[PDB]
């Protein structure tokens, strides 16, 4: 049927006139098919004919992809009419659904023909059913086009319209509304929820809304948007990875869409070594060759999609609750529940955001990272359950120049325990040797050297090629510890070298800084101290002198 | 009672920021307080045929919430047409005592020229997707619309122009939904003044609802530490202090304070300041005491803000407009107390600098803020009092402007 609705106004966008796109020839058996859908469309209202002085014109063809069907190519109209209020983009997350009794589906179908277009902006649909001569038939749209810009919204905003009398009337009834579904559900007696989707069945009729007769149709579990809703539980569909030899960019792409995909109930994926191969990608068919760490990683996922996962429905009783577990080189894994072992969703996190990190640094932006999610999800922000004590914390939030919104959480005592592996010294040391490092790399021949100078009178340099001033200067400090008792002062000129140990990370891209982090939890006191260079303080004008001179 | 036409920038469309997920308790609060508003007819529904959109938070500035709409981007794009459209008092920085009162709620009065109103258009989210929001756009002069004020301005000059004539020596600023009332009055007598000209607001039908005294800032000058044995390490501390500084002061000199450290030597090793030495450490106390020179303010630049935690509730700021010509630095303290927290603190440091900021130049700075961006916005609208938002962005502390600015 069609509508008593109002309409939307709908403008073009200004400047701009209605499209002429010419209609492409085609065989007569089309045009058979589109004279008949025309007729009987022209007959339910939907459309109209017209005279021969509206100016605007849109393609139209035929097809039944092995009924007929009836498409046009508004392409040219979407770029010429205003902008609307997008429609719903987001999906609602099964893991924020609240549990109830009973699920109705119901389908509306032919929705957008359901509901009426704009008068003023009619003329803009006009299209032409091709005669065997050149005279064409002329008709336009009364109701919404399907693939016209507008449609989705305008229907959207005119079901909304339609749904607040029966939804006031029945303060008992939630109905999700979801492009052109609507999801019923209630906690009613099955004999009476029968009848208020009966009752809604036949308002939505008088406003001309036709829905599933057979029954209310579409029976659980239901396919919906790759996953798998039960009455009780909530699934993703089943994943497939595909068997290999060569991979393309593209391949990989669509492989951590997949597992980023199933990484929401299944606890323990990891996609941080694949995503490592895109980091280039280029082309699509760029051939990327996998890495043992890539292999590795894909082998394991493989053996976690084994087993079926569930998750459960939303009581907003229950309290919420996240836990995270490490997974390894900075890889992380978090469930979010109610009940101990019923899990609402889980997820990963393994984001670096910069070259070098540190556990307690990384377990809080985690920390993060689910409480933007629980708040789209259930409104409300979880209790924290994590791996790592408070005296950690508080220490690393402390000393950390950086602020930092720390929730309320209990320790859980579950091993690996997140923990600082070391704590450069505030103060100096007394009785440790003063070593006194400097790099050089020369700046075109990219040749270098990385040296020390001590207070008890050492001194080396070691060779260094293919490196740069900033990696000379890493490799310094390097070569300090590797030549220090297990209490050190370094004194260093670089700015850039201070930065990255003061951060006192624990994993790293670079090895170097991997090597770096090795010397520092096997020393037991370590003081890292910053003089400007070329001021020839003492100490570093040696260094100078010896290394950056050469 | 007759609307005023507003224009775009020329070639410019409205805004369509996105609106940030709320918590079940602030999308209750924002409910209410539009259905109220829509009753009222301050605001209405709208289709989908308005593709519009500003963000909206629910704040405390009180037990009862309070919405704040983040105008920010209409601002830059109709406002700046409200900067030019049809003024700063340098005294108000000179004046004893500030007060800033909320007239806000006069806005409410005025209608909106009905063919911009499409442009406030907002929306209140709903939770995980299950509806689209509810929209509306304002028919009346919204808070936080550069161009409120700027309308409004006539009728504001008539209500003042009594209170101006009887005390003529008191100051008065409009800064968006804020009057900055200064004097020079004894405390007692400011605060009557204020009182004076709040009944004389509410009694033209102008609902009113905060004491600074810019007599006490300035530009907080580098202080050098005072020891009584010194290390190596204390001097290439200094040392590496009074280099920085010698970007800004010219006369600092270093050259007897590292000769105490000739030679390679340990880190501990206790040195004491010879004459010279305590000479020219001592004429550079003396160089940190005068001012910076060319540092002057240009109003068509951008006044930027960095800040540093310090440690223990601590932290600095420094205002400028090019580096290191510092037009105002200075330095925060909260009293913790147990219920304070990074966020607690740096929320309340971004207001008063912006306050402070206002004061002085009449415009907020953007700030260069040393948090996540993701925790920022998650958590600014806890402690987020003023009626105002500035521009901000996210960055990482270097590591020795911390002790520098210590
Ligand atoms: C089986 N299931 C989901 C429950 O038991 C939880 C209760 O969820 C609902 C509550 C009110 C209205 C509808 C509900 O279902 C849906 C909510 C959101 C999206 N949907 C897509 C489909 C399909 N196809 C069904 C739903
Ligand atoms: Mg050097």
């Amino acid at each position: 049927p069609i509508s008593p609705i109002e309409t939307v106004p709908v403008k073009l966008k200004p400047g701009m006139d209605g499209p002429k796109v010419k209609q492409w020839p085609l065989t007569e058996e089309k045009i058979k098919a589109l004279v008949e859908i025309c007729t009987e469309m022209e007959k339910e209202g939907k459309i109209s004919k017209i005279g021969p002085e509206n100016p605007y014109n849109t393609p139209v063809f035929a097809i039944k992809k092995k009924k007929w069907r009836k498409l046009v190519d508004f392409r040219e109209l979407n770029k010429r009419t205003q902008d609307f209020w997008e429609v719903q983009l987001g999906i609602p997350h099964p893991a924020g659904l609240k549990k109830k009794k009973s699920v109705t589906v119901l389908d509306v179908g032919d929705a957008y023909f359901s509901v009426p277009l704009d008068e003023d902006f009619r003329k803009y649909t006009a299209f032409t059913i091709p005669s065997i001569n050149n005279p064409g038939i002329r008709y336009q749209y009364n109701v919404l086009p399907q693939g016209w810009k507008g449609s989705p919204a305008i229907f959207q905003s005119s079901m909304t319209k339609i749904l607040e009398p029966f939804a006031a009337q029945n303060p008992d009834i939630v109905i999700y509304q979801y492009m052109d579904d609507l999801y019923v559900g209630s906690d009613l007696e099955i004999g009476q929820h029968r009848t208020k989707i009966e009752e809604l069945r036949q308002h939505l009729l008088r406003w001309g809304l036709t829905t599933p007769d057979k029954k209310h149709q579409k029976e659980p579990p239901f396919l919906w948007m790759g996953y798998e809703l039960h009455p009780d539980k909530w699934t993703v569909q089943p994943i497939v990875l595909p068997e290999k030899d060569s991979w393309t960019v593209n391949d990989i792409q669509k492989l951590v869409g997949k597992l980023n995909w199933a990484s929401q109930i299944y606890p323990g994926i990891k996609v941080r070594q694949l995503s490592k191969l895109l980091r280039g990608t280029k082309a699509l068919t760029e051939v990327i060759p996998l890495t043992e760490e890539a292999e590795l990683e894909l082998a394991e996922n493989r053996e976690i999609l084994k087993e079926p996962v569930h998750g459960v429905y939303y009581d907003p009783s229950k309290d919420l609750i996240a836990e995270i577990q490490k997974q390894g080189q900075g890889q992380w894994t978090y469930q979010i529940y109610q009940e101990p072992f019923k899990n609402l969703k889980t997820g990963k996190y393994a984001r670096m955001r910069g070259a070098h990190t540190n556990d307690v640094k990384q377990l809080t932006e985690a920390v993060q990272k689910i409480t933007t999610e629980s708040i789209v999800i259930w409104g409300k922000t979880p209790k924290f359950k994590l791996p790592i004590q408070k005296e950690t914390w508080e220490t690393w939030w402390t000393e950390y120049w950086q602020a930092t919104w720390i929730p309320e959480w209990e320790f859980v005592n579950t091993p690996p325990l997140v923990k600082l592996w070391y704590q450069l010294e505030k103060e100096p040391i007394v009785g440790a040797e003063t070593f006194y490092v400097d790099g050089a790399a020369n700046r075109e021949t990219k040749l270098g050297k990385a040296g020390y100078v001590t207070n008890k009178g050492r001194q080396k340099v070691v060779p260094l090629t293919n490196t740069t001033n900033q990696k000379t200067e890493l490799q310094a400090i390097y070569l300090a510890l590797q030549d220090s008792g297990l209490e050190v002062n370094i004194v260093t000129d670089s700015q850039y070298a201070l930065g990255i140990i003061q951060a006192q990370p624990d994993k790293s891209e670079s090895e170097l800084v991997n090597q770096i982090i090795e010397q520092l939890i096997k020393k037991e006191k370590v003081y890292l101290a910053w003089v400007p260079a070329h001021k020839g303080i003492g100490g570093n004008e040696q260094v100078d002198k010896l290394v950056s001179a050469g | 009672i007759e609307t005023v036409p507003v224009k775009l920038k020329p070639g410019m469309d409205g805004p369509k920021v996105k609106q940030w997920p709320l918590t079940e308790e602030k999308i209750k609060a924002l409910v209410e307080i539009c259905t109220e508003m829509e009753k009222e007819g301050k605001i209405s529904k709208i289709g989908p045929e308005n593709p519009y959109n500003t963000p909206v938070f629910a704040i405390k500035k009180s037990t009862k919430w309070r919405k704040l709409v983040d105008f920010r981007e209409l601002n830059k794009r109709t406002q700046d047409f409200w900067e030019v459209q049809l003024p700063h008092p340098a005294g108000l920085k000179k004046k004893k005592s500030v007060t800033v009162l909320d007239v806000g709620d006069a806005y409410f009065s005025v209608p909106l020229d009905e063919d911009f109103r499409k442009y406030t258009a907002f929306t209140i989210p709903s939770i995980n997707n299950e509806t689209p929001g509810i929209r509306y756009q304002y028919n009346v002069l919204p808070q936080g619309w550069k161009g409120s004020p700027a309308i409004f301005q006539s009728s504001m000059t008539k209500i003042l122009e009594p209170f101006k004539k009887q005390n003529p020596d008191i100051v008065i600023y409009q800064y968006m939904d804020d009057l900055y009332v200064g004097s020079d009055l004894e405390i007692g007598q400011h605060r009557t003044k204020i009182e004076e000209l709040r009944q004389h607001l509410l009694r033209w039908g102008l609902t009113t609802p905060y004491e600074l005294h810019p007599d006490k800032w300035t530009v907080q000058p580098i202080v050098l530490p005072e020891k009584d044995s010194w290390t190596v390490n204390d001097i290439q501390k200094l040392v590496g202090k009074l280099n920085w500084a010698s970007q800004i002061y010219p006369g600092i000199k270093v050259r007897q304070l590292s000769k105490l450290l000739r030679g390679t030597k340990a880190l501990t090793e206790v040195i004491p300041l010879t004459e010279e030495a305590e000479l020219e450490l001592a004429e550079n106390r003396e160089i940190l005491k005068e001012p910076v020179h060319g540092v002057y303010y240009d109003p068509s630049k951008d006044l930027i803000a960095e800040i540093q935690k310090q440690g223990q509730g601590q932290w600095t700021y420094q205002i400028y407009q090019e580096p290191f010509k510092n037009l105002k630095t200075g330095k925060y303290a909260r009293m913790r107390g147990a219920h304070t927290n990074d966020v607690k603190q740096l929320t309340e440091a971004v207001q008063k600098i912006t306050t402070e900021s206002i004061v002085i130049w009449g415009k907020t700075p953007k700030f260069k803020l040393p948090i996540q961006k993701e925790t920022w916005e998650t958590w600014w609208t806890e402690y987020w009092q003023a009626t105002w938002i500035p521009e901000w962005e996210f960055v990482n502390t270097p590591p020795l402007v911390k002790l520098w600015y210590q």
